């Protein structure tokens, strides 16, 4: 509660990678707390933690998106403390999260559904702490992809800042500008269309 | 040489005459007293004669003449004429044989600071580190005499030449050692050069190889570290090296040979490249996968 | 190295022994009278027991024994080998604490100006400015310390040592916003150089940085100064310097902020500018 | 200042002392007959009281006391100690009062000629000619000074002394003075620099200094003499100074003022003049009738 000095350390396996969650020992913390690290006075972030038997206690690791969104590096001392999310305020009603291929080399011009894509990101990613600007890597149909969070709303139309994302969240995804990729289905914004005429 | 031979048969005659100017001594030491003015005059023909091979040609016997002065005259209470005759004696071991003129500056090292005087010694410590870099295949043991010779001249406060002996010892470092000091040394001159006038047009080139040594090291702290310096360096964004960075970075994260090596080639068509720099690039390089 | 540490415990020894050698100052010169000789050997030992300890690169030891020696050795008597022990103290206290070499160094100062050494005590006295400048924030100190050091140079013709020290003061004062001082040494040495062969081509950077400190003052005796410049030197006009300067004062004439930026950009597209260029820019040009 | 009003305060009083010391010096002579030991502590209080009273920022009666106490020193047949006070003397009077100044100087010199120091009298001589011309307006003996100084220089083969001296003392002349003397010195020191090995490429503007002094003197003489330069030096045919005096040779000839005007505009334009060039041809155009 009060905080404690931790060691950064690499994340232990794949699979947790992909979890965007901080592996922690089972002598430290539970699977399923959120915790703030801070690395200096202007920049705490909020972390979801998962047990592993192989984290060294008084360490936490990290994922390398994770340790790039976060700026740490392995082996330095960062102060991590316990942290409780007020349910009522910051429960994700949508998040709008931009997304492309991890890797270049596996660029494809293959459809991908979004329906199906929201439907396994809740399934993968809920109960977890979510920020604006936050990168995290999401696999879907063992293909890799970039994820960078541009906005969240609260859960019933309060906006908010910050918020928790929850298994009955609905989430519209829109193209970035200067964005060939073509969508489809629901799930989305689809905004207004300002037509060359004049009035 | 007739030159030579009479200068070498003279040199003889001296040799004979301080052979038996030793013997004067031992026989005033045990013999006769008062013999430190006797001894005296033995260690005026000992240079006499000691500096006239130094005219002959023969380094080997002037060096051997001068220590053998010098160590007979440190028995007399008095230190200066014995770093003098000490330097002297190393002067002429610099070519030839010069292991023992590391052994006899040290010693002259000792004497001067053990006499009062810095910038003697630490240009001595400069001396003793070039010799051993050019002539002696090794290099910790210079990084060990640049830093000894860089404590010296920042202390009292003599900063220009400090700042060039902390840039090389630096710079060598960085082929054969581990970059965070390379890092280190590279950037705290890059920001005193700063704010001085002297060196803030050049500065650049500082940061330029600070960028290339931490990049050989990893990309995302590389990236983190190029727009950390143009934030404390707004000027730095528009620098042509600047521009080099952005796309080499950015053709390393694409894995494509043919770009990286047909822009590192468009820089080399302008200016030069440097036998360290092309290292760098090849070994960076080489890592692609 | 580390031994030469252990003879360093041992020449702290040297100085215990020298502090025996006191000790008969204390009883034992009674009968040892004439022993003046001895208190020389006794500073003797000090000053190679004092650097022993500068071997060590113990610096505060090494300063010690230096001021002890000279406060030793300083009997009315031998005043010169006092003085060089004095700034020899001061040069060991350049490194860590400085402060107490500005009063070793301030003494020596009035050694050798009573002896009349005008060259080593100005040398010192921009030695005691430029690490005031680097160390300590004071600077009003430093411009008297300059000032007294350009009078005791300007005494003996040493124009060009002068000359140089007169310009940084004129930086200085110009950073503190004195212009009447600033203008009056720029023109100065500005008409001194071009007097010879050797310095002509230097003056066009004088008389701009001149112009411009004009210029902050009164903009419209800008114009008078510029046409002052120009004809007193018929060669000023086509220098980028001049050119520059006549379009910017003409430019605010009339209120267009660009006018005058891209020029100063342009400028800039040729080679790049220095901090006070720049930062006096950024002032004056804010209104 | 406190500091300004206690150092006269103990300047006056010093002073006096050092009166009554001498006045009683002469008493103890005949009283006592303590040797000399009385008249040269009193010059050492002479020296203390002079060289503090210069530190309280008054310089008049700080020369004042050096040169008393360097003509009581100079009593007791001691020359370079007051010589050297003479030179201390004569630099505080510098900005006090030029005459006494270079009258002192001028003694100094002459002693030290007298020891046998040439280049400490030259560096004098400089000193003398340099405050002469600054503030006093007058250049014959400026000249007279300069050219005693390249001969001394010359003495002791300071060439680049004598060199840049003898170059100063014929552009000065070719000012005011006639011309012949303008003319082997500049074409003298021209030709002595052909195998320069830094200045090879700089001898060029000496036969260019040469060649307008010719032209002031006549047209005959102008060409004549361009020619002569043209053979013996074959650089200087393709300079382009050479291509400048050949269009302002032949625009002189048909008396065309405007060529005149357009060929020298020209040139300012490319590259600027030097105050010293302007003012000749402004003097050629003056005779174009």
């Amino acid at each position: 509660m009060a905080g404690r000095s931790m060691q950064a350390a690499r994340c232990p396996t794949d699979e947790l990678s992909l979890s965007n969650c901080a592996v922690v020992s089972e002598k430290d913390y539970q699977s399923g707390q959120h915790v703030i690290v801070r690395t200096s006075p202007n920049h705490k972030y909020i972390f979801t933690l998962r047990t592993h038997p192989s984290v060294v206690p008084g360490s936490v690791a990290f994922s390398l998106p994770q340790r790039k969104w976060a700026g740490l590096s392995i082996g330095q001392e960062i102060e991590v403390a316990l942290y409780s999310f007020d349910k009522a305020k910051q429960c994700i009603g949508t998040m709008t999260i931009e997304i492309d291929f991890l890797q270049k080399k596996n660029i494809d011009s293959n459809p991908y559904d979004t329906d199906k894509m929201a439907a396994e990101f809740i399934q993968q990613f809920n109960n977890q702490a979510f920020s604006v600007g936050q990168q995290l890597v999401f696999s879907f149909n063992d293909k890799l992809f970039g994820l960078l969070v541009k906005d969240i709303e609260a859960m019933d139309r309060q906006k908010i800042e910050v918020g928790l994302v929850v298994g009955n969240s609905q989430v519209a995804f829109e193209k970035a500008e200067n964005s060939s990729l073509n969508l489809i289905g629901k799930a989305k914004t689809k905004e207004n269309r300002q037509s060359i005429i004049n009035p | 040489g007739m030159d030579t031979s009479g200068k070498q048969a003279e040199a003889m005659a001296l040799l004979a005459e301080a052979e038996r100017k030793v013997k004067n001594s031992q026989s005033f030491f045990s013999g006769l007293f008062g013999g430190s003015s006797k001894i005296e005059e033995a260690c005026e023909i000992y240079a006499r004669a000691a500096n006239m091979f130094k005219m002959a040609k023969n380094w080997s016997a002037a060096g051997n003449a001068f220590c053998q002065a010098a160590q007979l005259h440190l028995q007399l209470q008095s230190k200066h004429d014995a770093a003098t005759c000490f330097v002297d004696a190393g002067n002429a071991f610099k070519k030839a044989d010069p292991q023992e003129a590391i052994n006899c500056l040290m010693r002259a090292i000792e004497i001067y600071t053990d006499m009062g005087r810095f910038t003697i010694a630490a240009k001595h410590h400069i001396s003793i580190a070039e010799i051993y870099e050019t002539e002696l295949v090794d290099v910790e043991k210079a990084i060990a005499h640049y830093e000894q010779s860089a404590d010296y001249y920042k202390g009292e406060e003599s900063n220009s030449s400090a700042n060039k002996c902390l840039l090389k010892v630096a710079g060598y470092a960085a082929q054969l050692e581990q970059y965070q000091k390379a890092i280190d040394i590279y950037e705290q001159v890059g920001t005193s050069a700063m704010d001085s006038p002297l060196l803030k047009y050049s500065a650049k080139d500082y940061f330029f190889k600070a960028a290339l040594c931490h990049f050989c090291i990893d990309m995302l702290n590389a990236k983190l570290a190029v727009q950390k310096y143009e934030e404390l360096f707004p000027a730095f964004s528009d620098s042509r090296e600047c521009k080099l960075m952005k796309k080499l970075l950015e053709a390393h994260e694409e894995q494509n040979v043919d770009s990286y090596t047909e822009s590192v080639k468009e820089y080399d068509s302008i200016s030069r490249l440097d036998q360290w720099l092309t290292t760098m690039l090849l070994r960076i390089k080489k890592t692609i996968q």
